[PDB]
């Protein structure tokens, strides 16, 4: 039971602009940090798996670095396309553990 | 991972 | 062309039992482990259960372990969730997901979502 929380709680940002969220871990998590995005009404979509590898077919705006407690997601310019929530998981050990989301633009 | 398995062998 | 197809929800009373199910298609299902996730009513994420490629390990929350069963059968490509006893704190949307590979129970592909609603 490795808790995860994810920071900040909600942000609102104008296109073009940076975001940061961090998702930090009670434990070392061996860089098995993925991160997810949902949509308002899809299912969550798989950006970024262990390793901080960006999946295929994601845009090469978003990326992520971390340090086995902390972990960063960032978006370089931010396109209108990417409101939603972003959660991060950690998958090194079970129970897997998910961070409450952030919501992005409003 | 640590220790959970997926694949059975 | 990786499908999760779900079924099988509702509105339940509180002590009722439901079965999820989750058929697949478009890759080796027994080369794959499988898990639920449920989303509460707060939007967070919230991972139910896991099992391995050939069904000889779980994994389940504290949260529900000896009410819930995950289990697959693999020469029907499906995932079943057998809940029993079921609380109004399992209120939640229930996916279906697939482990993006062999070592990783992290997810790649999600179904669609099934609400079950304890009243």
């Amino acid at each position: 039971d490795i808790e995860l929380t994810q920071s900040p709680a909600s942000l609102s940002v104008a296109t073009g602009e940076k975001v940061t969220i961090r998702c930090m871990t009670s434990t070392d998590i061996d860089d098995d940090m993925n991160w997810y995005q949902q949509k308002p009404g899809e299912p969550p979509k798989f950006l970024i798996s262990e390793g901080n590898t960006l999946r295929p077919g994601v845009p090469s705006r978003f990326s992520s670095s971390g340090t086995g407690t902390d972990f960063v997601f960032t978006i370089e310019n931010t396109l209108s396309e990417d409101v939603g929530d972003y959660y991060c998981l950690q998958s090194f050990n079970v129970p897997l553990t998910f961070g409450c989301g952030t919501k992005l633009e409003i | 991972k640590g220790n959970y398995v997926v694949t059975d062998h | 062309q990786v499908k999760l197809q779900q079924s099988g929800g509702g509105l339940v009373k509180p002590g009722a039992s439901l079965k999820l199910s989750c058929v697949t298609s478009g890759f080796t299902f027994r080369k794959f482990g499988m898990s639920w996730v449920r989303q509460t009513s707060d939007k967070c994420l919230e991972w139910v259960a896991s099992i391995s490629t050939g069904g000889y390990n779980t994994y389940y929350s504290d949260n529900v372990k000896g009410r819930f069963t995950i289990s697959r059968e693999n020469a029907k490509n499906t995932l079943y969730l057998q809940m029993s006893s079921l609380k109004s704190e399992d209120t939640a949307l229930y996916y279906c997901t697939r482990g993006y590979s062999s070592t990783s129970y992290a997810m790649d592909y999600w179904g669609q979502g099934t609400t079950v609603t304890v009243s």
